[PDB]
RNA sequence: UACGUCCCUCUCCAAACGAGAGAACAUGCAUGGGCUGGCAUGAGCGGCCUUGAGGCCUGAAAUUUCAUGCUAGGGACACA
RNA sequence: GGUAUCGUGAGGGAAGUAUGGGGUAGUAAACUCCCAUGCCGUGCCUCUAGUUUCUGGGGUUUGUCGAACGGCAAGUGCCCCGAAGCCAUCGCACGGUGGUUCUCGGCUGAACUCUAAGCCAGAAGCCAAUCCCAAGACCAGAUGCCCAC
RNA sequence: GCGACGUCGCUUUUUGAUCCUUCGAUGUCGGCUCUUCCUAACCUAGCGCCGCAGAAGACGCUAAGGGUUGGAUUGUUCACCCACUGACAGGGAACGUGAGCUGGGUUUAGACCGUCGUGAGACAGGUUGGUUUUACCCUACUUAGCUGGAAAUUGCGAGAA
RNA sequence: UUAAUGAGAUUCCCUCUGUCCCGAGUUACUAUCUAGCGAAACGACAGUCAAGGGAACGGACUUGAAGGGCUAAGCGGGGA
RNA sequence: GGAAGUCGGCAAAAUAGAUGCGUAAGUUCGCAAGAAGCAUUGGCUCUGAGGGCAA
RNA sequence: UAGCAAAGAUCUAACGGAGACGUUGGAUACUGGAGCGGGGAAGGAUUUCGUGCCAACGGCACUCG
RNA sequence: AAUCCACCGGCCCCGAAAAUGGAUGACGCU
RNA sequence: CGGGAACCCAGGUGGAGGCCUGUAGCGAUGCUGACGUGCAAAUCGCUCGUAUGAUUUGGGUAUCGGAGCGAAAGACUCA
């Protein structure tokens, strides 16, 4: 019952993260989830998850 | 009513997410607020406020009118324990009784404002 | 004319340092002789907090629906060793003690409480009471006052202390025993000593005192802040930026008459470290020790294996090793300060205070961080054999 | 010459200073290991990315368990 | 006598208060409750947010150590992130009790009605109580331990 | 519910007197801030009562317990609107409150203007610019200690909830 | 009447913000404690209140109510 | 959130260098004007020209 | 007791000394060429220098001035 | 075998109230 | 000067100005900042005005008490 993060794909156990509804559209989910404010402050800056060594997708690219 | 954190003190310029012509919602005063001393009347996510339009059509400008907050750029902790917030403040412009008044909303109306206004949810593209 | 509601509460004056850190119930519940003899208080140690997720009841709007995150407090509660029995006369100047029978043995941590050094001392505390108890006149002079606790007594109070050698917490730097009289609220005082006389010199564990889904009142001593100013101690106001001699003050603390400063105006002094009570704090789980059940925090919907102790202990406290009690919300302590539970005063008959509870989730994610991992065996699953253990689990 | 208390040291749920809560071969202190957590891939090298969620920091106004290291016992009244 | 622990509690303080909702019920309308919210109060730091002299880790800027490494200077260079701690009606928890009387509905009827005596009853109110302080209220409260002369 | 006509008690945030205190100095209004107090009750609270069928108002009494807002213009008090609200009641505290703040109005020395005056100048007319010192003392309060103490330090003086 | 000029007076708008709603955390330097050094202004005596009367708003009088003593940090009510 | 603070945007923020593009009202034609307003900025390897000494 | 809070942070060795002081070494700094620089006028007139000294003067102290 | 129609007279009831706590001088007296 | 029967369209050159930004210099607007038993019998901080000029400054030299001198505040003339 842990909705996985958006920008770093962490596990967000209930009551820890801070969700976010961008003024935009999404058929998938209108609300974005972020475990750490680092994960979000680095998303208004809008890096990509890959190219960031500690995120999860990087651990699908840098792991092979 | 809900335990929504307050975001929009009196004198805040909310923008209009309702295709009625207006662009701004300079918050005149919160409808329902019980006065406290030196405390600025602060709108919240579900609150209905009184407004003057500061930008948009003139057929509604120099006039005090109502509005319901759609979106809140201040993170309120949902009672389910999920702290959630928006890109931008937003409010529909509404009937003095409370009615939709304006073309269906161009934004993700929040849960705390739909189940306090059965006339907004029926015009909102998404609920969040 | 114009005014505002007054700052702070006049019923907590003077804002004074409590006379002891030990939380002490000033009043015990009303003696309902229609109940069974029991213990109405218990001393726990504030481990820290966490939060949990609950299946909600009590049909409302936020209730009778999906779950809720409610913050809780973990209070480690080792069993208390009863040592004495104390009875009171109901005399017209208020209760007075009419003797105190002690146990024949008296734990070495209890006797530290009657000292302040105990290691340069000669440890004579309770020497002529262990000796004189093995006598016959001892047994006489002991049943002479037990046969008094029924003639003259109305209020019967065992003396319990805490087990701290059974509390392997080190950050509780103290090795004395916290001593607390505990009311018995049964009936027929003749049968009230019968309980007291029975469980004397036996450990009293917290679930024997309390039940799971019911609420207590938490007599405790607030976290101290030293001398706090007027804006922090009373929360009055800050003067404008333009003020001379600074702005964190009360401007007018007196009219011309009365020509004395009142006890009501706000002034700077001891804030915090006050004795508070926190009526109606509701227990959500009273789970037992890891030595007996190393699956504390796994109720029914977290079929994984874990304990209450978060990843990396509670910050500034340690691991919980004893019969913790899980309350709901705040408790007026810093970490490792003794709290005293108490069965409550309020009528407590309500659909918001007498309803039973199941906990669908508890958080063991570390306090020290942000924690994204429960049950550190989940952290190992996220990572891989990184170079720390790789330099040890591949170098053999 | 008693039981004891106090100072000195240490600890910190306490603290402006007193006072308080403590300990006084104890897990006490000091290091290290481990955990937990921050940061975000270390000097150097191979072919710029690779070693590599690396290096570093992590109790210190004072996060948590394990290994090794050292570890005042003297004063002042009490006391006549 | 000292010292120590546990209490007693005279006395002083005193606080919770508004609003909406559902409910039965367009009922010869409210009322135990069920539900929130707001304010006040007392707390707290699990979460969220703020805070950074962990100058933690990183980045960067001029100068600067022969150059890297590494630093340093810019009374903390600036910047991103940042645990701990502190803290927010920015977060969170908690704050629904017994008598007494008067307005008063009323009882008996005297000398027919409530009162002249005999009387229930109850909103506030006051009063204790919960709550905060605590014997200069000098506690013949209880209790632990002990001298010399 | 008051109104003719009227009158009669008690009223101060009242209009002025009085000249009693102060001329080897009680520092000027308004605010800010904070505490208190009163009821002549604005709100909630308690019945009462009507041409008080529900609705909803209507009059009244009891209660100081709690509550009584945010702004625009003004130095303001007041006033006025704006909007919320259950309603935004009225007062005292040296017109509560400057060794607390502020310095907008009073506010002098500069300057301009209007009227006045021969002129210097005057105006309680307008405009602009214009010091705001000291607690380290006693008590009050606020917290923080310590120590004596029952013929409240003494007689041996003797009283046990 | 006027372009330019203005530490001139004034009003609005934009931006911007802790001016504020509503405050919070951090930092030096102080205050705090210490070693050394060390003033002064001021000073009848002093110095708990309420009420009374009074040169009519008392620290002393009257009548009550508190008050053991000595203290450190504050504060700014009073000592017209 | 953005002057709701306050007698008053007081204070603080903000603005900012350079270069390029633009730049109104008014006007004593000089100005206003740095108007307003946008835009680009790094580090690096380069490739361009820009000059003194003769058949 | 107020205070000795604007302006540069002293740290160490071994040496001297009757003893926080001085000297030397090393260290980290500060002034930063409109200087805690080197020279002059005005003014001061022995304040220069060395060797002592350390009573009171250098608002702390001093073996130094 | 008592019971009336009108008034004179108060003691005494209301008429009537403020703002530090509060005064016959205090307790207290009925 | 380019370029086209009048004198406009532009390109440079040059470096004016009681012009602008700004250092010193000289001033002292705001904070009604900090001090107000000062560092100081008027200072300190930041801001700020000006900064080729009717400028600032040195020394010398003139004019002084019912007087001098003043871009004039009855300012200044050894606190
Ligand atoms: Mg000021
Ligand atoms: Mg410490
Ligand atoms: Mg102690
Ligand atoms: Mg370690
Ligand atoms: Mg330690
Ligand atoms: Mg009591
Ligand atoms: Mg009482
Ligand atoms: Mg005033
Ligand atoms: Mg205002
Ligand atoms: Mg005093
Ligand atoms: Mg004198
Ligand atoms: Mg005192
Ligand atoms: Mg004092
Ligand atoms: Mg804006
Ligand atoms: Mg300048
Ligand atoms: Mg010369």
């Amino acid at each position: 019952r842990t909705i996985e993060c958006e920008f770093s794909h962490f596990a967000v156990h209930p009551g820890h993260g801070r969700r976010y509804v961008p003024f935009a559209f999404l058929s998938t989910k209108p609300v974005l989830t972020f475990s750490r404010p680092k994960c979000f402050a680095l998303y208004m800056r809008k890096k990509n998850p890959r190219f960031i060594p500690w995120t999860r997708t990087y651990r699908r690219i840098h792991r092979k | 009513r809900f335990r929504v954190s307050v975001a929009l003190p009196v004198g805040a310029v909310v923008n209009c997410a309702d295709n009625t012509g207006a662009k701004n919602l300079y918050v005149i005063s919160v409808k329902g607020y019980h006065g406290r001393l030196n405390r600025l009347p602060s709108a919240a996510l579900g609150d209905m406020v009184m407004c003057s339009v500061k930008k948009g059509k003139p057929e509604l400008r120099k006039k005090v009118l109502n509005a319901v907050i759609i979106r809140q750029r201040k993170s309120w902790r949902r009672k389910d324990g999920t702290v959630i917030y928006f890109e931008d403040n937003a409010g529909v412009i509404v009937n003095p009784k409370g009615e939709m008044k304006g073309s269906g909303i161009a934004g993700p109306v929040a849960k705390e404002s739909a189940d306090l206004w059965p006339k907004i949810s029926t015009h909102a593209p998404a609920i969040v | 004319k114009f005014e505002h509601p007054r700052h702070g509460h006049l019923g907590f004056l003077p804002r004074k340092r409590s006379r002891q850190i030990r939380g002490r119930a000033r009043a015990f519940p009303k003696d309902d002789a229609t109940q069974k003899p029991h213990l109405t208080s218990f001393m726990v140690f504030k481990a820290g907090m966490t939060h949990i997720v609950r299946d909600v009841d009590r049909p409302g709007s936020k209730v009778n629906k999906k779950e809720v995150v409610e913050p809780v407090t973990i209070l480690e509660a080792p069993p208390m060793v009863i040592v004495g029995i104390v009875g009171y006369r109901q005399t017209p100047v208020g209760l007075k003690t009419i003797g105190t029978v002690w146990a024949h043995h008296t734990s070495v941590e209890f006797r530290r409480r009657y000292y302040k050094n105990w290691k340069q001392s000669a440890q004579l505390a309770f020497s002529r009471q262990k000796q004189f108890a093995n006598t016959k006149e001892g047994k006489v002079a002991e049943a002479r006052t037990l046969n008094a606790f029924a003639k003259k007594a109305s209020v019967i109070r065992v003396i319990a202390h805490t087990q701290l050698r059974k509390l392997r917490n080190h950050r509780v730097g103290v090795k004395k025993a916290h001593v607390q009289e505990i009311q018995i609220n049964g009936g027929n005082v003749a049968a009230k000593i019968a309980l007291a006389k029975s469980l004397l010199e036996k450990e009293v564990r917290v679930d024997s005192v309390f039940q799971q889904s019911e609420a207590c009142d938490v007599c405790s001593v607030t976290k101290g802040h030293g001398t706090e100013g007027v804006v922090k101690r009373w929360g009055v106001a800050c003067l404008p930026r333009k003020t001379h001699r600074g702005l964190r003050k009360v401007a007018c603390i007196g009219a011309w008459h009365p020509a004395r400063v009142m006890y009501t105006v706000a002034r700077a002094g001891q804030h915090g470290y006050h004795h508070r009570t926190q009526l109606n704090k509701k227990i959500y789980q009273i789970g037992r020790s890891v030595a007996v059940e190393p699956n504390q925090a796994t109720t029914t919907y977290d079929l994984t294996a874990k304990t209450i102790t978060p990843m990396g202990g509670f910050v500034g406290y340690g691991t919980v090793r004893n019969d913790y009690v899980m309350l709901k919300g705040s408790v007026s302590g810093p970490r490792r300060r003794v709290m005293t539970l108490r069965r409550p005063m309020a009528p407590q008959t309500s659909r918001h205070l007498k309803e039973k509870i199941v906990l669908k989730f508890i958080d063991t994610s570390s306090k020290i961080g942000h924690g994204r991992f429960q049950t550190k065996k989940e952290k190992n699953q996220w990572f891989g054999p990184l170079k720390k253990d790789r330099i040890r689990r591949e170098e053999r």
